[PDB]
């Protein structure tokens, strides 16, 4: 719930961010429950393997702000092809017409 | 010019709802990979598959967000011409260590190496060997004056220092640079470091290697920096040897392949300026679409130029099958290797 | 417990659960102290007589009239209430050292089993009420008295110990104070979000910062929100922070005359000071002597 709690502040400064608000709310629990599921792995990976790897509340808010850099910088590229396709598009149908 | 333009419109609607399909599946891969970014480095080859391809693919699904089913990382976050480019660096050929390249170049936080045997760090001499001098520049954690002669100097210029034998325990003094907390006059971003203010440029970069097989890093360490497990595993040499021996053996077949791969990626990008000049010059054009012969030509070139493509890409995916039936024949070699 | 709480201004019902605190908390302290052991890890759930004092320390700081209003305010019996504030109270002492989740829960057991024997009759309306799971949690700000038009203009809010019954409609007033905080100290931002276990957390801090000689240790990771979480309880409190700076020049001396500088905003004049210190704040064994 920390982390889910922390996860839905962050979705909501992410203004670029364009999906369904229902979906939002499924990454929200996805971003938390990842670290989770890391925390997890650590445990297991120290009895199974003796490597001892350290997660902390600090490296959940440095991979959320990763994601989201990388996030903007794929939507950004996506953007600008999918408006060149559309103003194509739009101008071959009037063509067309 | 009725049968051109349909077959234009098709391709250009195609377009649009794969690239709405593909902005969905980009948002769902970013999660599934920015995760494997900051968390996966410091697991070996296994447990990267468990901790991404087997825990969060599955969380994904039953969450309901967004991705695409295959979502092949290496292909995402990177072009295939810069993994070309790793090799010729050093980076080897195996899958694990084409990751640990991405997480240098994508993580935020400072990379730090794992391997007893400088693999990383020899592929981190030979990239940024512009930026990378070869004395004054690498240095040990413990020097008599490291901060003032070596850090001092590779801020205030913006060349990329290396720290050598970092020997698990790292110095409370070098925190704030790791931290990247800056308080910033003007553009200088002067940094505190032990009391001492010190003129940080953007490109300055920090590599610190470690050179034990387990190191024990404080969660104040591993939070700090992103430490990237570039260990040589039997499983890793493996992919390396089963590379080599399918340069050696059956080279023929595989030249083939890197010959049309390249020349499909050219013909991408030769049909993305015919549509694009056909968009610009129907523009321009404007009216009696009937006798404008100039821009006629070009709506039958592109289609041509389309057609052509298509061909190919069956081709390649022909090709792709046929060099992992040998990629299966020959592994017995490299892993006895 | 008996000078402090008098007969006369209580219920019959309520000032026989005021009886039956003092007998309580040691046969809880007994149950406790027996399965939780010293070890070379969690080596300080050692408990000692301390742990008593600091217990009965948060129920005396909760005055008289707040127990005879829980009716009005908390809209359950004062008696029960009483409970609530022990429960609290015995959890702030003996649940908040524990290291790991699983000890917490064991610990939060005895604390069950205990109310329901000492308190046998209000034992089935306890029962329903209190578990570790729903939040009955105290502080001494939950007044929103304090407005804030163009400074404090309005008096201050009198900083009395109340129950809060929901976190929801805690997060309100503690977001409130966290949006002032930053237009109070503009030059140090300090962005952060305050979910289920922050707020605890936060009540946690300012309960010890207010209770009068009593020094906090906050044990975490590291970026855990601790040193955040402080400075914020240090403004609700409405007490002066110090913090150590370290500096080369700095030394064993000038901390002398930082701590000097506290007592001297402290002993004299008559100022609340929390002094703060870190890992990175100590920068030598000497200091932290
Ligand atoms: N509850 C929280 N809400 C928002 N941010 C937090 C929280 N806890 C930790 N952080 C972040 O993690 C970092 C940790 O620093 P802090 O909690 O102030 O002290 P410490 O580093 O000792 O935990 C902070 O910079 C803060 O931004
Ligand atoms: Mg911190």
């Amino acid at each position: 719930e920390a982390l889910v709690s922390v996860a839905e502040t962050f979705i909501k400064n992410f203004d670029k961010l364009d999906t369904k608000e229902e979906t939002k709310q499924e990454l929200m629990k996805h971003m938390g429950n990842v670290h989770l599921m890391v925390n997890e792995i650590c445990d297991e990976y120290y009895q199974k393997m003796r490597r001892q790897v350290y997660v902390t509340p600090k490296s959940f808010l440095s991979y959320l702000n990763s994601y989201k850099t990388l996030y903007i910088e794929k939507y950004d590229e996506l953007d600008q092809q999918e408006e060149s396709f559309k103003i194509g598009l739009n101008k071959i149908q009037e063509a067309t017409i | 010019l009725i049968t051109s333009l349909s077959g234009e419109k098709d391709r250009w609607g195609k377009g649009a709802q794969d690239i709405s399909d593909q902005k969905r599946k980009l948002v769902g891969n970013v999660s599934l990979s920015t995760a494997f970014i900051s968390y996966c480095g410091p697991f070996n080859a296994e447990y990267r598959n468990k901790l991404a391809q087997q825990r969060f693919v599955v969380d994904m699904k039953k969450r309901g967000v967004p991705v695409t089913p295959g979502l092949e990382l290496t292909s995402f976050l990177i072009d295939d011409a810069t993994i070309g480019e790793w090799n010729l660096q050093g980076l080897p050929k195996d899958d694990l260590s084409i990751q640990n390249g991405i997480m240098v170049t994508n993580s935020a936080r400072y990379p730090l190496f794992i391997d007893p045997q400088g693999q990383g760090q020899n592929w981190i001499r030979n990239k940024l060997s512009a930026s990378i001098i070869p004395e004054r520049c690498i240095t040990t954690l413990s020097h008599p004056k490291f901060k003032d002669m070596f850090l001092k100097y590779c801020m205030e210029s913006g060349l990329t220092l290396i720290v050598e034998n970092i020997e698990n325990e790292v110095d409370p003094m070098m925190d704030p640079v790791l931290e990247r907390q800056i308080i910033v006059k003007g553009k200088t971003q002067f940094v505190n470091v032990a009391g001492t203010e010190m003129e940080l440029s953007k490109e300055f970069k920090l590599f610190m290697t470690c050179r034990l097989a387990n190191p024990s890093f404080s969660p104040e360490l591993s939070a700090k920096t992103t430490i990237i497990d570039f260990t040589v595993t039997q499983s890793g040499l493996e992919q390396q040897l089963l590379g080599k021996v399918i340069s050696k053996e059956q080279k023929a077949l595989e030249d083939s392949l890197n010959q049309l791969l390249a020349d499909v990626n050219q013909n991408q990008k030769d049909l993305q300026r015919l549509d694009k000049n056909l968009l610009e010059r129907l523009i321009n054009s404007q009216g009696n679409l009937l006798d404008d012969t100039e821009l006629m030509d070009v709506l039958n070139n592109t289609k041509t130029q389309a057609k052509e493509v298509a061909a190919k890409l069956i081709d390649a995916e022909i090709k792709t099958k046929e060099i992992n039936e040998k990629r299966e024949q020959y592994r017995p070699v490299a892993i006895r290797g | 417990i008996k000078h402090m709480f008098k007969q006369k201004y209580f219920s019959d019902s309520t000032y026989k659960v005021i009886e039956s605190l003092t007998s309580a908390t040691i046969a809880l302290w007994n149950k406790v102290k027996s399965t939780m052991l010293p070890t070379p890890a969690k080596f300080h759930y050692v408990f000692n007589m301390r742990e008593l004092s600091r217990i009965f320390k948060g129920i005396l700081t909760c005055k008289k009239d707040t127990i005879n209003d829980a009716p009005k305010s908390m809209k359950i019996k004062p008696e029960l209430f009483l409970v609530g504030l022990w429960r609290h109270e015995a959890e702030r002492v003996l649940a908040d050292k524990l290291v790991n989740n699983k000890d917490k829960d064991t610990v939060m057991g005895y604390i069950q089993e205990v109310s329901l024997e000492s308190f046998s009759q209000i034992e089935n309306e306890i029962l329903e009420k209190y578990s570790s799971e729903k939040t009955f949690l105290f502080c001494d700000f939950l007044r929103p008295d304090v407005i804030n038009e163009d400074g404090i203009i309005e008096e201050e809010a009198p900083k009395i110990y109340e129950a809060i019954d929901s976190l929801t409609e805690l997060r309100k007033r503690c977001n409130f104070l966290l949006s002032f905080y930053n237009d109070r100290n503009p030059s140090k931002k300090m962005p952060l979000v305050l979910f289920d276990d922050a707020l605890k957390h936060l009540l946690r801090i300012s309960r010890i910062i207010r209770q009068p000689r009593s020094s906090g240790l906050l044990v975490g990771v590291g970026g855990s929100g601790k040193q955040s979480l402080t400075r914020l309880a240090g403004f609700i409190g409405k007490n002066l922070i110090q913090q150590i700076i370290v500096t080369k020049t700095y030394s064993d001396k000038d901390l002398k005359e930082d701590i000097k500088k506290g007592f001297d905003d402290a002993g004299h004049l008559g100022k609340q000071v929390t002094f703060l210190m870190t890992d990175s704040e100590v920068k030598k064994e000497e200091f932290l002597e």
